[PDB]
């Protein structure tokens, strides 16, 4: 159960549901990295600091 | 930078009825230029990553 699907709509206010019915287990995904996966900068002559993910 | 450069003349006709004169010196400048330069580069990185090598 989850709140957030596809849903559209016509004309007088009529609704579509979606639905999809998978039940596959499963496809597949993987992580993989970049470099630099975190970082920190400062703005000095200010008074700032920042994340980074990517 | 300075220097001295150095003597010359005649000699004279070493005679009665008349005297010498002596004679002088002179000086002399130099100079030189100071110079300097550099340069700079850089790159991306998910180009890095991606490429296979650095």
């Amino acid at each position: 159960v989850d709140d957030s699907m596809p849903v559209e709509t016509l004309e007088d206010g009529t609704k579509v549901f979606t639905s999809y019915l998978f039940g596959a287990g499963a496809l597949g995904y993987a992580e993989g990295q970049p470099e630099v996966p975190t970082e920190t900068a400062r703005n000095a002559l200010g008074s700032q600091d920042i994340l980074i993910n990517r | 930078m300075p220097y001295w450069n150095d003597l010359d003349g005649d000699s004279q006709v070493l005679n009665d009825t008349d005297d010498l004169v002596p004679q002088k010196i002179n000086a002399g400048q130099d100079k030189a230029v100071l110079i300097l330069r550099g340069n700079a580069w850089s790159s991306h990185d998910l180009a890095a990553t991606l490429s296979g090598s650095d």
